[PDB]
């Protein structure tokens, strides 16, 4: 037996691995992947290829029990145990904070009176796991679907691998229609968001003290110039009773309902246009096709008008009262 | 009361910053096959270490396949334009190579007269009304 | 207050006759300068901070002093429409503890005899405030709920899908 | 010129003009330019020193070419393609043959990333 | 005979307005300065240069219960708050460069509202606070845990809206000072691994 090909192997996923316990940075430097993603979003230097590469290694101790029925769904194949201290799970925590923090206070910032439960929903849309994993994939950060037999086979280095974001993946998860339903931990969308996140920690933390905002412009360039409709996002029980009870709390005349145009009364589509007013001051235009569709119209737009304001930044911060509640 | 209804924000690309297009070009050649002779040539002549030395946020592959020379070029959208540069010469097929990386990834698409500008914000000015009209007609 | 030239989005052709055709309005030019243009548009979903009132922007907004969110209507003129009648005349609040107790006494006894209507007319007050006050037997509303179920039972397919419709229609309505 | 209440409100549009085709954009748009420009390339940005109008719901600014120093409104390239390939078929009423006239021209994309008031 | 309902419960008509607006510690919410100078004091918004207005500080204070919401509310600063104070958290555990000391129960301590309540206790701020009890005698079992954590989370928003981050951060390192937050969170550690 001149060849011994099983020892090779063997060989070659030793040093695999070894370098994934390192992520030596020569190495890191080596692959072309990195370099093009650190090219792609202009990332600071400070910040080394050895921490982009930690960044897209996402925590794998313990092969699962799983595995052992491939017959049953599942079978991991692709990855190799990843190092306790070296992965991107602790980053990935750090960057979560940031993008609640700040995502947060700039929405606060945009529209002070936003009710609670509309930010929180405006929040997600800006980070939710999806959103952050569609992020990750125009980003270009790919997912190694190759087995680690196949690799060596090919006879690729080890850059390639670092290159590529490695968690348990299942190969053969969508196979004859067939999905094996598991946690969290082995979902590529969910290891895209983390690595989102790694890479943020990794930018706060590399610039934590040259220029502090730099993170923060950086998720504002990327996270925050995302096109989101605020006004899309409500969904209004009764407002007229909710208009009342806010114009109450303020200093403002009971708000009424009137009939300001009206066409086509006794047709299949008519129009007519309502206005609230408090006094004078006409607190919301309402159009429909029914009077009472327009009042509801009017008292939402009240509503919107309340809540969606935008304050400009040479304003001093203002703090609403919280949401109104009836 | 109001109640919260799910959406989710909608990427553009360059407002805050911009990430470029292409991501990776396949320079896919033969040895064997005349209609790869440019394709190798261009390979051979440190015209490719220029455009890489150009662009460094786009990665370039040089594979080896025994059919025709390809041009396989990958976008952030997740499109694949691939480019068959069958018997051409080495300016052709830089050309063809400078083509692919200009482009986005979007698929072609007939556009009708003047149909420009492509928004998702809500109009400045409102949707004309005949009542709010300044001039009521008749 | 500002002091601009206004106008119209005008047209070099016959507004009346072709206001649809863009090139006319291309063609247009102005003299150079700041303009006034009437949002010839309700502000209905808009958002806009030309559209917000003066009432509910901050005590320090420039745009409070402004003049954008321009009052064109009058409240004097324009009839109410679909209002309750203490807000025509001002809301009451003289029914004591004792009587308020009385009524749900009365609920709780005979709900056909003593509706909520009944009651109204008893104590000069709204049936809605009579409802807030008081619980009906649980027997009651069961019933009223069979009845409704029949009712709906009873429908054709055309009217259940009109239905579904209308409940759609205005559960849009609140959007904006 | 008073230009304080374009500069007070959140929502602006522009109109400007390149090669005189007027575009009439807020920020966030994409502008489909109906042809190659060789001057900028993909990524690079354009300062816009031709608008012809700026307006808010209910003002706007006017004027052939109107100071850069009033505003600031900017546009990066993303791309240049071209539209859908066409064969649109020429022939006569008697005449067998036929000249098939090919049509690919190309577009360059902008994206409006900045419009505001200086 | 405008009837302003003072005594218990009838479900229906509105009550008195000088009522509800007197919290557990007795005081008139219309009456009030000298608390909010003794609150300032307390904090010790003097040294790190954290202006905040009398009002805000009102703010903080009162809880969505008390009133119904009618007056300022609370919620939305203390959710920023919360925001905030938790990254805070994290960063602190950083520098005391390392990231295998975040998913810990000491952490967990630190950020929880347990901790911040105790915190709000021992600072003595309680008294000051607008809110109602879910039944007058019963002492956490009312909520009171949660509301404290609220206000402390509140007081946190309110100074970030004022000042811009920097001054909020000073603030939080100045409060969690291991010479003098972090002292109550060990404890509380301590006393968990106990139970
Ligand atoms: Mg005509
Ligand atoms: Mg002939
Ligand atoms: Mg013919």
């Amino acid at each position: 037996l001149p060849e011994s090909e099983l020892a090779k192997y063997k060989e070659y996923y030793q040093g695999l691995k070894s370098t994934v316990n390192e992520i030596p940075e020569s190495v890191a430097s080596k692959s072309p992947s990195l370099r093009t993603l650190h090219k792609r979003l202009q990332l600071p230097n400070e910040l080394t290829y050895s921490t982009l590469s930690r960044c897209l290694t996402c925590p794998s101790a313990k092969l699962p029990d799983k595995i052992n029925n491939p017959t049953k769904g599942a079978a991991f194949v692709n990855t190799v145990p990843t190092n306790k201290y070296l992965d991107n799970h602790g980053l990935n925590i750090m960057g979560k904070n940031l993008l609640s923090y700040h995502v947060t206070k700039s929405i606060i910032q945009k529209y002070p009176r936003l009710p609670t439960v509309v930010l929180n929903a405006a929040v997600n849309a800006y980070i939710s796991e999806a959103v952050l994993a569609h992020i990750a994939k125009y980003w270009g950060i790919e997912v190694e679907t190759t087995s680690v037999l196949s690799r060596y086979l090919k006879m690729e280095p080890f850059e390639f691998t670092l290159g590529r974001l490695k968690f348990f993946n299942n190969s053969l998860n969508s196979k004859d229609g067939i999905e094996l339903i598991t946690g969290k931990n082995f979902s590529e969308t969910s290891a895209l968001a983390m690595s989102v996140r790694s890479i943020i920690a990794a930018i706060w933390a590399v610039t934590e003290q040259k220029d502090s905002q730099a993170v923060y412009r950086f998720i504002d360039d990327h996270i925050m110039s995302r096109k989101l409709d605020i006004t899309k996002m409500f969904q209004f029980e009764q407002p007229t009773r909710e208009l009342a009870m806010l114009c109450r709390r303020e200093g403002l005349e009971k708000p009424v309902s009137k009939l300001v145009a009206e066409s086509g009364r006794l047709s299949k589509s008519p129009v007519f246009i309502v206005h609230v007013f408090s006094g004078e001051e006409t607190l919301g235009e309402g159009y429909g096709s029914s009077l009472k569709e327009a009042k509801a119209r009017a008292a939402t737009d009240a509503l919107m008008k309340w809540y969606c304001y935008e304050p400009l930044a040479q304003q001093e911060p203002v703090i609403d009262p919280g949401t109104v509640v009836v | 009361v109001v109640k919260a209804i799910a959406r989710n924000s909608i990427g553009r690309n360059g407002v805050g910053a911009f990430v470029f297009p292409c991501r990776k070009i396949t320079l896919q050649f033969c040895n064997w096959g005349g209609s790869s002779e440019g394709m190798r040539k261009f390979l051979t002549s440190k015209r490719l270490d220029k455009w890489g030395q150009e662009f460094p946020w786009i990665q370039f592959e040089v594979m080896r396949k025994s059919g025709h020379p390809l041009l396989r070029a990958e976008y952030t959208n997740g499109r694949e334009k691939v480019i068959c540069v069958r018997n051409l010469n080495i300016d052709n097929v830089e050309n063809k190579l400078k083509l692919l990386k200009d482009s986005d990834g979007d698929i072609l698409r007939r556009r009708t007269k003047n149909d420009n500008v492509e928004s998702l914000n809500s109009s400045v000015r409102g949707i004309w009304s005949p009542l709010h009209a300044a001039k009521r007609h008749r | 207050q500002f002091g601009f030239p206004k106008t119209q989005v005008t047209t070099i052709y016959n507004k009346t006759k072709s206001a649809s055709n863009y090139k006319g309005y291309l063609k247009h030019r102005d003299a150079p300068g700041m303009y006034y243009q009437p949002s010839e548009s309700i502000a209905t979903g808009s958002v806009n901070s030309e559209t917000i009132p003066r009432s509910f922007m901050a005590a320090s907004d420039p745009r409070r002093g402004l003049d954008m969110p321009v009052q064109s209507t009058k409240a004097k003129q324009c009839p109410n429409v679909l209002v309750g009648k203490s807000t025509v005349n001002g809301k009451t609040y003289h029914l004591g503890p004792q009587e308020i107790d009385e009524i749900r006494k009365l609920r709780l006894d005979n709900p056909q005899k003593y509706t909520r209507k009944f009651l109204a007319a008893k104590y000069g007050i709204s049936p809605l405030f009579v409802s807030m006050v008081s619980k009906p037997s649980e027997q009651h509303v069961q019933i009223m709920e069979s009845r409704l179920q029949e009712i709906q039972s009873r429908w054709k397919e055309k009217r259940r899908i009109a239905r579904e419709d209308r409940k759609r229609r205005k559960l849009l309505w609140y959007q904006a | 010129t008073d230009t304080t209440p374009l500069k007070l409100s959140n929502e602006l549009y522009a109109i400007f003009k390149i090669h005189n085709r007027p575009y009439l954009v807020t920020e966030g748009d994409r502008v489909i330019l109906p042809f190659k420009l060789k001057q900028a390339e993909v990524g690079d940005i354009l300062n816009m020193t031709d608008v012809t109008t700026l307006g808010s719901r209910n003002y706007k600014l006017v004027g052939h070419p109107i100071n850069t120093s009033l505003y600031t409104l900017k546009a990066t390239v993303v791309g240049k393609t071209k539209r859908a390939f066409q064969t649109r078929e020429v022939t006569k009423r008697r005449n067998r043959r036929v000249r098939h006239a090919k049509s690919k021209g190309d577009l360059t994309i902008l994206r409006i990333s900045e419009l505001s008031m200086n | 005979v405008i009837y302003l309902h003072k005594g218990p419960r009838i479900n229906g008509l509105r009550r008195d307005p000088e009522s509800y607006l007197r919290n557990p510690s007795g005081v008139l919410f219309t009456e009030v300065k000298e608390c909010q100078d003794k609150v300032r004091s307390i904090l010790q918004l003097p040294k790190y240069g954290i202006n905040l207005s009398n009002e805000l500080i009102l703010q903080c204070l009162t809880h969505k219960s008390f009133a119904h919401g009618s007056k300022p509310y609370n919620e939305k600063l203390n959710l920023l708050g919360a925001q905030f104070l938790k990254l805070q958290t994290c960063i602190h555990s950083l520098k005391n460069l390392q990231f295998s000391n975040l998913g810990t129960k000491f952490a967990k301590e630190l950020t929880s509202k347990n901790t911040a309540c105790t915190f709000v206790k021992l600072h003595n701020l309680g008294p000051f606070i607008f809110w109602k009890m879910r039944d007058p005698i019963k002492g956490h079992i009312n909520g009171e845990t949660t509301i404290f954590a609220s206000v402390l989370n509140a007081f946190i928003g309110a100074i970030l809206s004022t000042n811009g981050s920097e001054k909020a951060a000073k603030f939080i390192q100045g409060s969690l000072l291991d010479k003098e937050h972090s002292l109550v969170n060990i404890a509380n550690e301590n006393v968990a691994s106990a139970k």
